[PDB]
């Protein structure tokens, strides 16, 4: 039964059960997400094991078992062997060493508690950009993509607050995924903030005018680079794919798609034509001196298209020699037996 | 399981403010730190500090409450080795197997 209240619920119920002080355990938790990165990276000294390991290892030790490390990105590591290995050697450190295994533990569960305490804080923030192209869910799930984003580099020493800290990242992930997903023919973001000019500067001009810009008005008034080429090439691209499937004519049944013809595919007189073509010039292919015959044959004929490096051997005045001899000579025994004269194409 | 303290005093607390006043950190004056019955492990003066932070001057600050959180858990300290399955629990201080 319908997606979004779900959701928006789901949040309020862990939103609504776990909401974080305004300062305090916000700072708490805080401490406990650096001091996790910090001990993490003594981890990886003191055992030559590389960030992306523990970061992962502690993670599964708490987020989830042997499970979730499979059907995502497949066995690379042993699930069951790999993971347990490391930990026994994370568990095996001295007192001194192993006080950050405890720590790191302690750090990405605090991570946990500040990610979700938020939830919400994108949602409101999401409530705004809406109807540019993207469900609201999804506005809220890169939006999400964005929350985190913005633990990874909050630093809490900094006594300015998170909450804002976060909004800045959030819409930053929010515009992205907008940008780059919104339409079916991917644009560029440069070729975006122009369209949105564009657009722009067309009302400003329906303003004051009132006949609709000519692609004149709306140049001189964007600005230098600006020609009228331009502007009426920057629209076609600026619209948008119209479906291949929609009522066409008297609408009933008739479907569009049944409009549109094919050219790939050779219609019969053509591939009639290969038939004639291929025979009679391999006909005439082989009223030839093969020396220097078939070397123009398969160039334009087998490979491709350079005069110079065209022979094997032979220098060059030898090629033009036989070719524009032979070529001519082949030309005059078919003017006779006229094969190609009506050209097949 | 309480959280953050205020001040009234600092009986058998958190390492927090174990900085506040280095006597137990560099010295050993804690023993002493009482007030005064000390002529006729963790405690402190009547009220002598805010909430949590570092105090090389007041560069952690957090002025708040104390949530005083109940975990339905039980709470071991001094677990010992009963070597039937693989070792469960920990130590008094060794091999926290876990």
């Amino acid at each position: 039964k319908i997606s979004t209240s779900d959701p928006v619920r789901q949040y309020l119920h862990e939103i609504g059960q776990v909401p974080l002080l305004t300062l305090e355990e916000e700072v708490e938790l805080a401490r406990k997400v650096e001091e996790g990165m910090e001990a993490i990276k003594k981890l990886s000294e003191i055992t030559g094991l590389d960030p992306d390991l523990i970061r992962e290892v502690v993670r599964a030790k708490i987020l989830g078992s042997a499970r979730v490390r499979h059907i995502p990105g497949l066995k690379e590591t042993l699930d069951p062997k790999t993971v347990e290995e490391i930990d026994q050697k994370l568990k095996s450190l001295p007192k001194e060493h192993k006080r950050y295994l405890h720590i790191a533990r302690e750090g990405e569960a605090a991570r946990q508690h500040l990610i979700e305490a938020n939830l919400r804080l994108v949602v409101s923030i999401a409530k705004k950009y809406t109807g540019r192209g993207l469900s609201f869910l999804d506005l809220i799930q890169e939006g999400n993509q964005g929350l985190i984003r913005a633990v990874e580099k909050f630093e809490y020493k900094r006594r300015f607050k998170f909450s804002t800290y976060a909004t800045w990242w959030i819409r930053q992930a929010i515009n992205r995924a907008i940008a780059d997903q919104a339409r079916t023919i991917r644009i560029p973001v440069h070729m975006v903030e122009t369209i949105n000019k564009l657009s722009r500067t067309a009302r400003q001009l329906q303003q004051e005018l009132g006949r609709e810009p000519t692609y004149e008005e709306i140049a001189e008034a964007m600005g230098p680079g600006w020609d009228a080429k331009r502007v009426e090439e920057t629209l076609k691209i600026a619209q948008e794919p119209v479906s291949l499937e929609t009522p066409i004519g008297d609408e009933k049944d008739s479907f569009y798609g049944d409009f549109i013809p094919d050219e790939h595919l050779p219609s019969p007189v053509d591939a009639a034509t290969q038939s004639l073509l291929s025979e009679e010039l391999e006909k005439a292919l082989s009223k030839l001196s093969e020396r220097e015959a078939m070397v123009l044959k398969l160039r334009k004929g087998l490979i491709d298209g350079e005069e110079v490096g065209a022979f094997f051997g032979v220098t060059r005045e030898r090629i033009r020699q036989i070719e524009n001899k032979a070529l001519r000579k082949l030309k005059y025994h078919e003017s006779r037996t006229r094969k190609l004269r009506d050209f097949l194409d | 399981r309480v959280e953050y303290v205020k001040k009234e005093r600092a009986g058998l607390r958190l390492p927090l403010a174990a900085w506040v006043e280095k006597e137990a950190y560099k010295p050993g004056e804690i023993l002493a730190e009482l007030p005064e019955p000390y002529l006729f492990g963790d405690k402190i003066v009547a009220a002598i500090d805010p909430e949590e932070e570092v105090i090389a001057e007041a560069e952690g600050v957090v002025h708040l409450h104390e949530p005083a959180s109940i975990l339905v858990v039980k709470a071991r300290v001094y677990p010992f080795e009963d070597d039937v399955e693989v070792s469960t629990g920990d130590r008094v201080a060794p091999g926290d197997v876990l």
